[PDB]
RNA sequence: AGAGUGUAGCUUAAAAGCACCCAACUUACACUUAGGAGAUUCAAUUGACGCUCUGA
């Protein structure tokens, strides 16, 4: 039973009406449009971090998998067996303060 | 880089004030919440 | 026409693809279409690093199927220590990830770890739900 | 051909607390937060609080003060953590409890009779026994601990060869969850260490290529 | 008088034209032909062509002024301009459009006179 | 009866299975562009048109 | 120490075309529109600075 939550409310339907303005000026908008154009080199920047150690990181996978496969091949086998631990993969994300 | 994640804008039209409230679990921690009445604190027993 | 050599030039449907299990074969590995939950109490942040995985998954070419989400559990929990309210409101983003090898699936779940953001769940498991 | 086998396993210790931001990446959430002031609609604590001020204007013609009040006595009488668990210190490059906004490294220092190397864990695998038992034995022998982390998978991660005969050097991944340390004031000497850290501390190539696949951020 | 090639009903774009305005907005470069009927292309206008180079809507609009000029220079008056929908609706073609319609040249072309 | 064609046929570089891994086009322009292409190839059969049809000055421009 | 060597990521380009990221339409991806960032590694057809492989 999918109740999804996009509904608008009617309750902000009906007060809705409290803050209708936004103003903004010139130096503001020129510091808004060129703190975008910073802020977009930067996440460039910082997406190509993440492709060379992607990149990298594959790299040194393939290197490992090609020498294991030229001294052993029941390690490929059972290392390409792939563990059921990965089944109940439970996480947590960091947080602000030690306990 | 999980900064990411963490920075972001509400894509939506229709929406309340979003408060950067402090959620405390019993684990001795804080979180940035976005909850209305913005206690600072917000503690769970 | 047929009998010319000519024939067939306007065949579109075999370049047109138009019309689960997980297998464990030995030498080609793929797990089934499975379910991560990004549990989070910001609606923001959960549907940021839910547009994260998808963009991350398209870019490392992973078919993602369905990217739906289950909605706000309050559970009416007092403030006991007077009665104060706290009213809850998370939200999960369950998003599908069909395409996994074992390498591969490393490297992919090695990024999400160490882009896990602030105060938000992963939950990697199967697809044996009913929403 | 006479390979010796020689196996070892990189272990990880997952961030706990978030990454100091760049004050571009704060301006940027200042303009968000900027955009979320001029975008919202109805705030039930402000729209209140100005319908109460007007409310009381009028009665005194013809609470929100002291909520916000309390709300700064709470915010000042809770205390917080240790953000920072480093620089308070500076010496105690041992401890579990050392860097909290990056993942951690763990790395050993003991002394061979031919060979005196800086080493990532190693470990002595068999031929019929597989390299996933051969690291968690290894991890409950040389570390002497309870260490209850996840194992990814089965997949290696990175593999290198030295001939002398000749041997490997073979490194999984593994990320704890919760860890219980036991005479942290050992012989064996382990570290746990930082990007920038082991890129002082690691002599050969051999460890150059460990810091390439072990992650940045 | 000649005769417009009146077919192509079912197929993008019309080939009605003596003579259509193209546009090619590539990376880096906005490339501005206009050629006859047969393919055989009479005016270019490159941002490519080292000269105006120098000095993109504005980098648009200047391939739209120098065209417009060699258009008038070459004796071509009136163009079938033709363009899709999202980039008819688009803001820097607007722009093209006017540039050269104020450079002297009409983006419309007279009926064939039969009879 | 049939005839084997007289070269290569178009669409046969990309009859591969994995269609779903190729680029596979998600505008107009660009394949539009694409068939411009194939418009001006040789093209064995039929066609319309057979029927119808310094480095100093470099930097010296970096520098301006 | 030896071999392969050299146009941003890529090219039977010669300073080109595809890729990259950003704001909006999007649940989201995509498309499109506004943008912007980008290379012929240096010294006169040659040598040396840089990467890979083979070594110690």
């Amino acid at each position: 039973i999918p109740i999804e939550d996009f509904i608008t409310p009617l309750k902000f339907l009906d007060k809705a009406r409290e803050r209708p303005q936004v103003e903004l000026t010139f130096e503001e908008t020129e510091r808004r449009a060129l703190l975008l154009k910073k802020w977009s080199l930067y996440k460039q920047q910082e997406r190509k971090m993440e492709r060379d150690t992607i990149r990298a990181m594959l790299e040194a996978q393939q290197e490992a998998l090609e020498e294991l496969q030229l001294e052993s091949p029941k390690l490929h086998a059972e290392a390409i067996k792939r563990d059921p631990n990965l089944f109940p993969f439970e996480k947590e994300g960091p947080h602000y303060t030690p306990p | 880089d999980s900064s990411r994640a963490s920075l972001t804008r509400v894509h939506r039209q229709a929406y309340a004030r979003l408060y950067p409230v402090l959620l405390v679990k019993q684990d001795g921690s804080t979180i940035h919440i976005r909850y209305r009445e913005p206690r600072r604190m917000l503690a769970m027993p | 026409y047929k009998t010319k050599p000519t024939h067939g030039i306007g065949k579109y449907k075999h370049l047109i693809k138009a019309e689960v299990r997980a297998i464990n074969l030995g030498t080609d590995y793929e797990y089934g279409v499975l379910n991560i939950h990004l549990t989070a109490y910001d609606m923001t942040l959960a549907e940021s690093y839910a547009q994260y995985v998808h963009n991350l998954c398209n870019s490392l070419s992973i078919k993602v199927e369905e990217s739906y989400a289950m909605p706000t559990k309050t559970i009416e929990v007092l403030q006991l220590q007077m009665l104060l309210d706290s009213v809850l409101t998370t939200h999960e983003r369950v998003v599908q990830i069909s395409g996994l090898s074992a390498t591969f699936a490393e490297i992919f779940l090695e990024i999400i770890q160490s882009s896990l953001p602030e105060g938000v769940r992963l939950s990697v498991k199967e697809h044996t739900e009913e929403d | 051909s006479p390979w010796r086998l020689l196996g070892a396993l990189c272990l990880q210790r997952p961030p706990v607390v978030s990454k100091p931001l760049t004050p571009l990446q704060e301006e940027m959430a200042s303009l968000l937060q900027q955009i979320e002031i001029e975008r919202s609609l109805y705030s039930d604590h402000e729209l209140r609080a100005l319908d109460e001020n007007q409310r009381l204007a009028k009665k005194k013609a013809d609470l929100a003060q002291d909520l916000e009040d309390m709300w700064e006595q709470k915010f000042l009488q809770f205390k917080l953590g240790a953000r920072i668990t480093e620089a308070d210190e500076k010496n105690d490059r041992t401890s579990l409890n050392r860097k909290l906004d990056r993942n951690l490294v763990l790395l050993v220092r003991e002394k061979f009779g031919d060979q005196d190397v800086w080493i990532l864990p190693q470990a002595e695998w068999q031929p019929g026994e597989t390299l996933r038992g051969t690291a968690e034995r290894t991890l409950a022998t040389l570390s002497e601990n309870n260490m209850e982390a996840k194992f990814l998978g089965n997949a290696p991660c990175g593999h290198y060869t030295f001939k002398f005969l000749g041997a490997k050097v073979f490194f999984f991944k593994a990320l704890l969850l919760t860890g219980d340390f036991s005479q942290a004031g050992n012989k064996g000497h382990h570290v746990w260490v930082t990007k920038d850290e082991l890129g002082d501390y690691l002599k050969p190539k051999y460890l150059a290529q460990v810091r390439r696949f072990v992650s940045d951020l | 008088v000649a005769r417009k090639e009146r077919g192509w009903r079912t197929v993008f774009p019309s080939r009605e034209f003596w003579h259509r305005l193209r546009v090619i907005r590539t990376q880096h470069h906005v490339e501005a032909l206009v050629e006859h009927q047969n393919g055989k292309v009479v005016v270019s206008a490159s941002t490519r062509e080292w000269a105006i180079k120098k000095h993109n809507v504005v980098a648009c609009e200047s391939i739209g002024r120098v065209l417009a000029q060699r258009c008038l220079e070459a004796g071509i008056n009136f163009m079938v301009y033709q363009p899709t929908p999202w980039e008819a609706a688009s803001d820097s073609m607007k722009r093209l459009q006017s540039a050269m319609t104020e450079g002297g040249v009409v983006l419309r072309e007279p009926q064939r006179i039969y009879e | 009866r049939r005839t084997p064609p007289l070269g290569p046929m178009p669409n046969s570089d990309i009859d591969l299975s994995n269609l779903e891994r190729l680029e596979k086009y998600r505008s107009f322009d660009r394949y539009r562009r694409r068939a411009e292409q194939e418009a001006q190839a040789p093209h064995w059969w039929r066609t319309y048109r057979e029927y119808f049809g310094r480095t100093q000055q470099l930097l010296e421009r970096k520098q301006a």
